[PDB]
Order: structure tokens, then C-alpha cells, then sequence
């Protein structure tokens, strides 16, 4: 109340192929329901509006690729056809019976470009003398070339795992070869850095049953 | 027969082709009796000055036209001594003689519905917003309907299959109506009396009825025929009397 | 005092009772009534004036003005079918949101005869006739014009007068028929056929229009008042 | 004969004349009065049916719920307060509103019956002995002293009419005369409020009807109890004028007459019929 | 002060006696037995009368 | 259209008096406002400057027509650190600003501090500098003095009590590394501080 279990289901689509979003409502279902896509630039990108059975109002940017219909108690959105660049995150929003106000915005799902599944490749490098005098230790490891986000990452420092002060990030799609990557930033003390000799980076994939081991020499100069 | 000859004041109307004159709910318009009045002032009664035929502006009937509506007594607010005595008063009590006319040919086709709906409270175009008073009716302009849903902001709902009042447009025949079928008919004439729940009412804060002209069967013709067929509405007040003299309005 | 006895049916709230009740504002002076035109004393006075029906209600034409326009064209072989529907004036998709339908949905039974008035809307120079049959439900809906000429029918000739009235009779074994009709109180089927053709002089468009009306005769009745299954709500309007 | 009984069907036979009972002209706005004898050969049938159920008194004269008031014995927020008002109008429920909107100007003496139930609120314990509660329903005329909260000076009803109902008895009931300012209740008022054609539009301006304040008479209970008051209206002595066409699209707001745009009817497959 | 009127019976001992108790006209019961009607204001609201056997135009 | 451009961004302190201004091309009023913290957006206010049901006590006056000043976020309570949007509602095509966020976390400037990583390796050479512990999330990362701004992976920073961490991975072949000169440059919006650091060769 007002429960919207939007928006199953999208994972994942091919450029040029179809998917059918849906959204459900449980309050006063004969409202002025519509959709609202989103991408992390903001970038509003409104896409559709329907009230109440007829009068579908597609936008001028995409006027001949979407289709909404209802019902009853749920309403869908078919896409023919998707093309990169595209959103992103799709929200199912409502109103009262006038009404181009867009309240009642529920949760939503995502959809992107199609790639082959690829394992994350991590690599670790010797640091500089900029973290030595400050008492900390920022060990650097930049992952590369994975898809999708059904992976795992860990920080096994010579047999000692560290969950204290670790940093995790996920980038969006880079536009040279459609890659994804993560980062690592560690915050150690002084007496805990030189207790080891060579820090070890691991990362797993749903396809590969073993992580990748990479070794760097700290005392090498 | 077909021939009618209406005369009021000093302006007459002659029609060679007519169906009949539907008169209201079965009553001729008349003055207020002495046992129905609530005011105490002596009312004024201009019989030749107001009770005459005023011709409104012309509209164009094309193929993809949806309809038109006038709201009375707002559509006569700037016409002659009817609209001058309206400003210098507080109460008004008139009946009307609406005479809509449209001649095309024996080769055209089409059908209108000339209805007069009392208290046509129109729904708004968008909900939860009060709308402008100039989008219901102007002083002389014929506000038009639409074929699709009106997604306006400060106007009424102009869906022609809902008639603005949320009712289905087919059931408008309870109100005094006549059809202008261009096969036989040429002009529709209605005599509608003063219909209100009070004996006399103000004429600016209350549109009494709403003359609606809606094409049901759309107009088709050959492209070689004449493509401009207008619809002119001449309305005449009847048995008008005014009360409560005052300075010039209207606010 | 006088010895009374409470019968069964005491301290109850029957919804449709007519009992006296103490007034809250005593000796109130009401406002005197006046001659206001258009008084109704019976709901059958509203259900006796005609109203057009959406015969062309195929999707999507219900949310547009083309629901009432019956397409009539110059045929190439006589005896075709112009339209057709079942005669359920409270449950069919045609005759239930009309004026006769929206009154009869407030009641449960009906009786009497109706009037289907058909009004031509073509050019003044176009001619032609039609056959408007009404078959009581003995052997189903008729197939062709020969199979429908056996039933009750009128042959309307389009001329100077623009409109004819097919008056359906009251043929039923029951004195009343239900609005949400079951198989025990079937009413019949209404068809309408091309009698000869629609012929025209040149420079006239092909498509014409026929508007159908519906009404009730002077012996219509209803019974067993209910609430209509047409408006729904979830909460109170605020 | 009697009044209200329907007309008969006089017998007829085969005719061949210049009369045209079938043909007519709807351009006059004149519905045809065609008796079934004027088309086919009918028999003499006596009709004993009556139009009693379709009169305006039997159509409007039934009780219908209007407003469902909620009020408890312990205030927890501003919707379950100790008291509860109601701006009295017949437009908040859907089924009574569509009956009253079928005519433009009506004139009826009202008749109001309350049914008042109660239920203990959910808590951790329920065992308590309490005497039967007394509900007070005070009519406030338009332009009177409203009670601002509980225990106010204006709950005494020195001129207002009120009821006092013990739970478990017959429901309260009282009749109200026709108390408009004009000569009829305007169920449709196409016009504005001020003379400048601005402000509030619709029939909201003419709904000056008063209020109806519900409260408990008892000071408190042991554990808080919610009460529900359902208000039923029954218009008697009804005189209706200028019949409207019955509204198709469902309602949205209790003040104005706004609507979604709806189709005329339900759809079907085609225009013909395809069985023998 | 008693008023005796007929009862709504069928079609082919039948009376009822009501007594008005309260001193208001609005406090009386319903009069459900006014079946009178006149549909000539909606079906035939014309100035020139149209007879069925006569032509219309 | 053309919405808006709302500016953006707001600022500390939550003592009160935050304003959000936008522009337009028509549009006589149908403007709204919407804000979200980490969820889908909320909804206040309506098709006016009039209030909404359920929203907090901040209800901003917005002038008519095409300026709509302002949001009027008076008396902030640090719950309202979010990103505001503003729809226009005159089809076609009902697009928003979509404004800018306002959290901004008093008070100090915190000029940039970096810890550059030196790779030491295979057929590819990946390189990135750890700008660590800075307050203002706006920055401008420039690699190879304005030539290598294509393969930069801009990463989301993580807040742990007024410290952020951006890192920009750039990838070069071994034709430049380790012979030529490589240095990441950060143009700093809030404090205008310049950093310059060289990767040490092995
Ligand atoms: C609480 C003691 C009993 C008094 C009951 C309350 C008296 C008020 C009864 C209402 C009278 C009807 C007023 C008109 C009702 C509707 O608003 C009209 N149909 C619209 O104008």
C-alpha cells in the first residue's frame, strides 16, 4: 500500500532483440500509469504514458518502438527494438486520473548491451614513497575486462584476509571495447604493511572455478 | 408543412425548409407571476429592445470537425441592449428561441444534433486543477470539441463521445433536441423557456444552458462540389425582464 | 399501562421500510415550490424518449464518434447483412449503456415492446430499401435474408420521409424477462439486410450512414429494484 | 380504469391504405408512438402490469450509506481522533450519487438513520469491564459554533438538535425537512462562485448544508475502543425536475464532476451474426 | 384522524389504517402510491402536433 | 524543453535557506520538483507551488511563469541531502532539468592528495593514481596532459567520514612506458589546487 513490485524481468537483452517489462499495482488500479527510465547522468528520458486503455503517448525520441497496454491489475511495456545507448534503470510511476504529475514511483530493474561472459583479471603493482611517511598503506589493484557483475573479489594478503577499511567500486561501460572494471584502496597501519612480503590479489567468476594469482616484488627497485 | 416564419421585435427569420419547432419541455416562455417572485422592486421589461434575433459568429463544418458549444447567457453578453442591460442589473430571467441553420445541397450528406442541455457542468481537462473561465465560453466565440482526449491544463474535457459532462453522447436526446439531416432538413429551431431552481438568477455567475451542435454522421461530398458549408446560429431572447438596478458590472 | 408484546422483527433496520420518525427541526418553514418545467413522476417517462445506439462497436470504435455510424454501401449482390445483435436490452454490448439500458440495469425484470427507429443519413439523391427482421429464439439467429424473411420484419423504403420504425413485439411465455438474461428467458435476434441495393447518381461518395434508435412503447414495465452493476468504487471519494 | 397501469394492445388485421404508421421523421425530435398493432397483426391482450416500481418515490425512497465516520475513545493521530466531523453531502458514495444525478433539480425531505458499531483496538491485553457506551451526534447548522476539540463549550446543544444512543438498542433515526435556500436542490450548477467568474466552480458553492459531529459521551474506557458510524439517507416526498442522462464514466472527486475519458460501451468481434 | 386506504394487491380485508403521530409534514411516512404520469413533455415536445397515420414531412 | 538548466549545485550549511533556480522557454506554470536519496524519486510539489500530502514542511514558492524560483529548502535537517529534479509538463515532451545534488558536508576545502602507483610487467601497461582522502567529490581528471582521456575508468568514490577516493585507470603499451613522461593532472573545482607527480622508473 501502495505496493508496486515493478519491474520484472530484464537480464539480459541483445541489441536489436526484444524484452517485455511489466509492473503491478494494488491500490486503485484505474489510474494514469506510465513509465520512466533513468541513467546515471540525469538524463530524465521519459518514454511512455497511457490513460486509461487507449491514448498511448510515446515521446518524440522513441515514437515507434514501445507499446503499453492494460489490463487488468498489471501493465506491461514491450520493446522492439533495444539499441545502445539505452537505459539503465526503468521505473514504473503512476498518478491520479488526470494527471501528469508522476507520483507513486516504485522500484525497478536494469538492462544493458550483450557481451560474452568474461572473467575478471586482477593485477597488483609496487607502490610509491607517498604513503610511507603518512603511516598508512594504500595498496593498488585495478581489475579489468569482466561482464556481468556475478563475480566475487577478495583481499588475501599472504594468507591474511582484510575486511577493515577496504574499498569497492564498479564502473559503467567504457566506450573503446565495452569493458568493465573495479578498483581497490586499502588503509593499513605502519606495523602491518611490512609484516608481509608480496600482497596477493584474487577474483572469481561464475565460469572459472579458480581465481587468478599475480605476484609483485615489493623490495624490487 | 415545411415553411416557417418567425418574427420577434423587428428582425424576422424565413425558412423554406424546416422540420418543426420543438418547444422546451412543453411550455412557452412567459414573464414571472406575482406568486412566484422573491424580489420587491418593479422590474423593467424591454420587449422590442431585447426580444429580437441576434446572429452569432459563423463556424466552419469540415470533414474532421468534432463539434461546438455555446454557453448562455454568456454568448449574448456583448450583443445589443441585451448585453447592456445585463451589466446594469443583478437578476435576469429570459427564455430563448435557438435557430441553427445549415444549407449544403441535394448532393451533400451529413447530420448534426442541435441540443440544449441545462446546467452543463463540464469536467476539467486535467483533474485536481480548477480551470480558466475563458476556456468554457467566451463572449461570442464558439468553443469547439475534439476527437481525442484533451490533455490541457486550464480547459474543459473535449472528448466528443463524452460531451464534456462524463455522460455518453448518445443519451443527450432527453434534453430538447433536433437533428439537421441534410437529406431532408435544413434548419433546426428550438424554443427553450427559463429553466432554473430559483425564480430569477444572476447572468454572469451562472450559465443557464449550453447549446451543443455535434456532427454524428460526418460530412462527405465529391471534391468537385463546394467544400465550405457553414453553420450560423441566430438566437433570440424571449420574455426578458430584469431586476435590481445597479452601476456597471461585472465583478 | 397497555400490555404489549414485541413480535419478531423488533429493533431492526430494514432498508426499505416506511415508518414515521421524529423530526429534528420542528415547525420548519419550507421554501415554496414553483412551476419548474420538465417534471418526472415515473422512470418510464425517461425510458420512452429515444437514444442512439453504438451498433458499430467493434474494436476500436467504442472510444470514438464512429460507434453509431453503421456503414451502408452500394452492394454487388443483394441479400447481404448490414448488422446484427441480440435483443438483450440490459446485457448485450449494444443496448446496455444506452438510455433504455442504463435504466433497466437498475431493475431486474422488464416487459413490453420496444421501438428500433432507423434514420438514414446519406445524400438526398441516394435511394434503396432494407429489410429489418426480428426472429424469436426458436431455431437460432437466421443466416440469410430468405431465412430471416419468415420472422417479423418490415421493408423500409428510403424516400422523402427519412426514417422508419421497426416495432419489436412482446412474444414470451413469461410475463417478465430478466435483464442479465439466462437461457430460460431468451428474447430473440435483430438483423438488418439489404433489400435491393443502394443506387446513386454520379459524384456521390460510397459510404452512407444509418443511425439506429431505441425506445419503449406505452406498455413497458420494470420490477424488482436493485443497484446497477455499472459503477464501482474502492474507497470514499474525497 | 386505474392510474399507473400500462396500456393495452388492441386487436388489428391486414390493412392496405395510404397511411404510414411506420415511416416518420426523427429530425423533429419526436419519438414515434407506434403501437405494435400498427405494424403486425396483434391480438387483444389485457395487460395487468403496473408501473409502481418505476415511480420516483419507489426509486429514490430506499436507505443508502453515505459516509463512514471513524472516531475512537483515545486519540492516536488526527484521523482516529476523539471526535470526527463530516461536511454533510450526498456525493461521497457512488451508488446514491448516480441516482441523484439522473435529475437536475430535486426536492426531498431527508431521513437519516445511523448504524453505530464498535471494536476494541489491537493491543497486548483485552480484559476489561466497561458500561455500554453512549454516542452523541450533533447537527451543526451552517454558520454555527463548531467544537474545536473534546470537552468543549459547544457540545451542550443549547439550540442544536442531537441524539444520544446507547450501544445495543435500535438505531437512531430522524427526519429532516427540505432546507435549501432556493426552491429546489441543485444537483448541477454550471457556474462560478464570485461575480468575476473566478474562485470555485461547480455545485460546491451550493452545498451549504452544515456538519455532523460524532463523539463519545463517556470520559474514557480501560482500553481504547474504535467506533464506526455509518450514515444512511432516505429521500422521501421527492419531486424531481429536468431529467439528465445517466453518467457513464466513474467518479473521481467529491467536489466536482471530473472523469476519465471512457468508451461508450464494451466492444465485440464484428457487426454481424454468423450462425444459422 | 385515521385514514383508510387500499393496499397494493395483485391482479385477477385489503385496507390499511395509518395515523400521523408527529406535528410536522416532513415527519410523515412515504406516499408510495402516486403512479400518475405524463410523458408528453419528453416524447412529443412539438408545437405542431404529429399524428401517426399522417405523414411527417 | 528546454529544461532547464537548473543550477546547481547546492551547498552546506543545513541551518537554513537553500534555493534552487531553473529556466525555461515557455512554459506557463506546470512545473514540479522531485528528489531521491538512494531510492526511486519522491514527489513534491504539485502542478503549482501548492503543497502535497505527506511531504515535509518545506513548500517552496515558485514564480510564474518561466523562472520558477525557487525550491526554498528552508530549515534543513540533513535528511534532505539529495538530488532535485524539475519537470515542465507541456507535451511534447515533458523532460526535466535534471538539476544537481546538494550534500556538500561542512566545511574544510581539503586540497588534493595523491598516491601514484607504478606498474611493475606484461604485454599491457595499466596505470592509475590514487587521489585519496579529498573532501569535494567534483574533480577533473586529465591524463597525459590532455591526450589519454579516452580509456579513463572513472570510479565511484566511497565516503568514510569526510574522505573520498577517485582512481583513473589508464592503459598504455610499452612504446612510451617506461621511456617517456607520464603524469596525471587534476583540475580542482572547489579549491583550485594543482598536483603534479611523476611515476618512478625501475
Ligand atoms: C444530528 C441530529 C439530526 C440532524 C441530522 C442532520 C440534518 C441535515 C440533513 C441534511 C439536509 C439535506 C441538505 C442537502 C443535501 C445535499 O447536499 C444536496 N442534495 C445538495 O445540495
Amino acid at each position: 500500500d501502495i505496493e508496486l513490485t515493478q519491474s520484472p524481468a530484464t537480464l539480459s537483452v541483445t541489441p536489436g532483440d526484444s524484452v517485455s517489462l511489466s509492473c503491478r499495482a494494488s491500490q486503485s488500479i484505474s489510474n494514469s500509469l506510465h513509465w520512466y527510465q533513468q541513467r546515471s547522468h540525469e538524463s530524465p528520458r521519459r518514454l511512455i504514458k497511457t490513460a486509461s486503455a487507449e491514448k498511448a503517448k510515446s515521446i518524440s525520441g522513441i515514437p515507434s518502438r514501445f507499446s503499453v497496454s492494460r489490463g487488468n491489475t498489471s501493465f506491461t511495456l514491450s520493446i522492439n527494438s533495444v539499441e545502445t545507448e539505452d537505459f539503465g534503470m526503468y521505473f514504473c510511476q503512476q498518478a491520479y486520473a488526470g494527471s501528469k504529475l508522476q507520483p507513486h514511483t516504485g522500484a525497478g530493474t536494469k538492462l544493458e548491451i550483450k557481451r560474452a561472459d568474461a572473467a575478471p583479471t586482477v593485477s597488483i603493482f609496487p607502490p610509491s614513497s607517498e604513503q610511507l611517511t603518512s603511516g598508512g598503506a594504500s595498496v593498488v589493484c585495478f581489475l579489468n575486462n569482466f561482464y556481468p557483475k556475478d563475480i566475487n573479489v577478495k583481499w588475501k594478503i599472504d594468507g591474511s584476509e582484510r575486511q577493515n577499511g577496504v574499498l569497492n567500486s564498479w564502473t559503467d561501460q567504457d566506450s573503446k571495447d565495452s569493458t568493465y572494471s573495479m578498483s581497490s584502496t586499502l588503509t593499513l597501519t605502519k606495523d602491518e604493511y611490512e609484516r608481509h612480503n608480496s600482497y596477493t590479489c584474487e577474483a572469481t567468476h561464475k565460469t572459472s572455478t579458480s581465481p587468478i594469482v599475480k605476484s609483485f616484488n615489493r623490495n624490487e627497485c | 408543412d415545411r415553411v416557417r416564419s418567425i418574427t420577434l421585435g423587428n428582425s424576422t427569420i424565413t425558412t423554406q425548409e424546416c422540420a418543426n419547432v420543438v418547444v422546451g419541455y412543453g411550455v412557452w416562455p412567459t414573464y414571472l407571476s406575482d406568486h412566484e417572485a422573491t424580489a420587491v422592486d418593479q422590474p423593467t421589461q424591454p420587449d422590442v429592445a431585447t426580444c429580437r434575433f441576434y446572429t452569432l459568429e459563423s463556424v466552419k463544418w469540415e470533414s474532421s470537425s468534432a463539434g461546438w458549444w455555446w454557453k448562455f447567457p454568456e454568448a449574448l453578453s456583448d450583443m445589443g441592449l441585451f448585453g447592456q442591460n445585463m451589466q446594469y442589473h443583478y437578476l435576469g430571467r429570459t427564455g430563448y428561441t435557438i435557430h441553427v441553420q445549415c444549407n449544403a445541397s441535394k448532393f451533400h450528406q451529413g447530420c448534426l444534433l442541435v441540443v440544449c442541455v441545462p446546467e452543463a457542468e463540464m469536467g476539467a481537462a486535467t483533474t485536481d486543477h480548477a480551470f480558466n473561465h475563458t476556456k468554457l465560453s467566451n463572449i461570442g466565440q464558439a468553443m469547439e470539441f475534439s476527437a481525442k482526449k484533451s490533455t490541457d491544463q486550464t480547459g474543459p474535457q473535449t472528448a466528443v463521445h463524452n460531451a464534456g459532462m462524463g455522460v455518453a453522447v448518445g443519451n443527450l436526446t432527453i434534453f430538447p433536441h433536433q437533428w439537421i439531416n441534410l437529406r431532408t432538413n435544413n434548419s433546426a429551431t428550438i424554443v427553450m423557456p427559463y429553466i432554473n431552481s430559483v425564480p430569477m438568477d444572476n447572468m454572469y455567475r451562472h450559465y443557464n444552458f449550453t447549446l451543443m451542435v455535434i456532427p454524428f454522421a460526418k460530412l462527405e461530398h465529391s471534391p468537385q462540389a463546394s467544400t465550405y458549408v457553414p453553420i450560423t446560429v441566430t438566437v433570440a431572447p424571449m420574455c426578458a425582464e430584469y431586476n435590481g438596478l445597479r452601476l456597471a458590472g461585472h465583478q | 399501562g397497555l400490555p404489549t408484546m414485541n413480535t419478531p422483527g423488533s429493533t431492526q433496520f430494514l432498508t426499505s421500510d416506511d415508518f414515521q420518525s421524529p423530526s429534528a427541526m420542528p415547525q420548519f418553514d419550507v421554501t415554496p415550490e414553483i412551476q419548474i418545467p420538465g417534471q418526472v413522476r415515473n422512470l418510464m417517462e425517461i425510458a420512452e424518449v429515444d437514444s442512439v445506439v453504438p451498433v458499430n462497436n467493434t474494436e476500436g470504435h467504442v472510444n470514438s464518434m464512429e460507434a453509431y455510424r453503421i456503414p451502408v454501401r452500394p452492394q454487388t449482390s443483394s441479400g447481404e447483412q448490414v448488422f446484427g445483435f441480440q435483443l438483450q436490452p440490459g446485457h448485450d454490448s449494444v443496448l446496455k449503456h444506452t438510455l433504455l439500458g442504463e435504466i433497466l440495469n437498475y431493475y431486474a425484470n422488464w416487459s413490453g415492446s420496444m421501438k428500433l427507429t432507423f434514420m438514414y443519413c446519406g445524400a438526398a439523391m441516394a435511394t434503396g430499401k432494407f429489410l429489418i427482421a426480428y426472429s424469436p429464439p426458436g431455431a437460432g439467429v437466421p443466416g440469410s435474408r430468405r431465412d430471416a424473411m419468415l420472422g417479423t420484419h418490415v421493408i423500409w423504403d428510403v424516400g422523402l420521409q427519412s426514417s422508419c420504425v421497426l416495432c419489436v413485439p412482446w412474444i414470451s411465455q413469461t410475463n417478465y424477462r430478466y435483464v442479465t438474461s439466462d437461457a430460460y428467458t431468451d428474447a430473440g435476434y435483430i438483423t438488418c439486410w439489404y433489400q435491393t441495393s443502394i443506387v446513386t447518381p454520379p459524384d456521390i461518395p460510397t459510404t452512407s450512414t444509418i443511425l439506429c434508435f431505441v425506445s419503449a412503447c406505452n406498455d413497458f414495465s420494470v420490477r424488482l429494484l436493485r443497484d446497477t452493476p455499472f459503477i464501482t468504487q474502492q474507497a470514499l471519494f474525497q | 380504469r386505474a392510474v399507473g397501469r400500462v396500456a393495452d394492445t388492441v386487436a388489428s388485421g391486414p390493412v392496405n391504405t395510404e397511411q404510414i404508421p411506420a415511416l416518420t421523421a426523427v429530425e423533429t425530435g419526436h419519438t414515434s408512438q407506434v403501437v405494435p398493432s400498427d405494424t403486425m397483426q396483434t391480438r387483444h391482450v389485457i395487460n395487468y402490469h403496473t408501473r409502481s416500481e418505476s415511480s420516483i418515490e419507489n426509486f429514490m425512497g430506499r436507505a443508502a450509506c453515505v459516509y463512514i465516520a471513524q472516531y475512537a475513545t483515545e486519540k492516536v493521530n488526527d484521523e482516529l481522533d476523539r471526535y470526527t466531523n463530516w461536511e454533510i453531502t450526498t456525493r461521497q458514495v457512488a451508488q446514491l450519487r448516480r441516482k441523484l444525478e439522473m435529475f437536475t433539480y430535486m426536492r426531498f425531505d431527508l431521513e437519516i438513520t445511523f448504524v453505530i458499531t464498535s471494536s476494541q483496538r489491537t493491543s497486548t491485553t483485552y480484559a476489561s469491564d466497561s458500561p455500554p457506551l453512549t454516542h452523541q451526534v450533533m447537527y451543526v447548522p451552517p454558520g454555527g459554533p463548531i467544537p474545536k476539540s473534546y470537552e468543549d463549550f459547544a457540545w451542550q446543544t443549547s439550540t442544536n438538535p442531537s441524539v444520544f444512543w446507547t450501544e445495543g438498542n435500535a438505531p437512531p433515526r430522524m427526519s429532516i425537512p427540505f432546507m435549501s435556500v432556493g426552491n429546489a436542490y441543485c444537483n448541477f450548477y454550471d457556474g462560478w462562485s464570485h461575480f468575476s467568474q473566478s474562485g470555485v466552480y461547480g455545485y460546491t458553492t451550493l452545498n451549504n448544508m452544515g456538519h455532523l459531529y460524532f463523539r463519545h459521551v463517556n470520559k474514557s474506557t480501560a482500553y481504547p475502543v474504535n467506533s464506526v458510524a455509518r450514515v444512511y439517507f432516505k429521500p422521501k416526498h421527492v419531486k424531481a425536475w429536468v431529467p439528465r442522462a445517466p453518467r457513464l464514466c466513474p467518479y473521481l472527486k467529491a467536489r466536482n464532476v471530473n472523469f476519465n475519458v471512457q468508451g461508450v460501451t464494451e466492444s465485440r468481434n464484428k457487426i454481424t451474426l454468423d450462425r444459422s | 384522524g385515521a385514514q383508510v386506504s387500499t393496499q397494493k394487491t395483485g391482479a385477477h380485508i385489503i385496507h390499511y389504517t395509518n395515523i400521523n403521530y408527529y406535528k410536522d409534514s416532513a415527519s410523515n411516512s412515504l406516499n408510495r402510491q402516486d403512479f400518475t404520469q405524463d410523458p408528453s413533455k419528453f416524447t412529443e415536445p412539438v408545437k405542431d402536433v404529429m399524428i401517426k397515420t399522417l405523414p411527417a414531412l | 524543453q528546454v529544461q532547464l538548466q537548473q543550477s546547481g549545485g547546492g551547498l552546506v550549511k543545513p541551518g537554513g535557506s537553500l534555493k534552487l533556480s531553473c529556466a525555461a522557454s515557455g512554459f506557463t506554470f506546470s512545473s514540479y520538483w522531485m528528489h531521491w536519496v538512494q531510492t526511486p524519486e519522491k514527489r513534491l510539489e504539485w502542478v503549482a507551488t501548492i503543497s502535497s500530502g505527506g511531504g515535509d514542511t518545506y513548500y517552496g514558492d515558485s514564480v510564474k511563469g518561466p523562472a520558477t524560483i525557487s525550491r526554498d529548502n528552508a530549515k534543513n535537517t540533513l535528511y534532505l541531502q539529495m538530488s532535485s529534479l524539475k519537470s515542465e509538463d507541456t507535451a511534447m515532451y515533458a523532460c526535466t532539468g535534471a538539476g544537481g545534488s546538494t550534500y556538500y558536508f561542512d566545511y574544510w576545502g581539503q586540497g588534493t592528495t595523491v598516491t601514484v602507483s607504478s606498474p611493475a610487467a606484461a604485454s599491457m601497461v595499466t596505470l592509475g593514481c590514487l587521489v585519496k582522502g579529498y573532501f569535494p567529490e567534483p574533480v577533473t581528471v586529465t591524463w597525459n596532459s590532455g591526450s589519454l582521456s579516452s580509456g579513463v575508468h572513472t570510479f565511484p568514490a566511497v565516503l568514510q567520514s569526510d574522505l573520498y577516493t577517485l582512481s583513473s585507470s589508464v592503459t598504455v603499451p610499452s612504446s612510451t612506458w617506461p621511456s617517456e613522461t607520464v603524469t596525471c593532472n587534476v583540475a580542482h573545482p572547489a579549491s583550485s589546487t594543482k598536483v603534479d607527480k611523476k611515476i618512478v622508473p625501475r
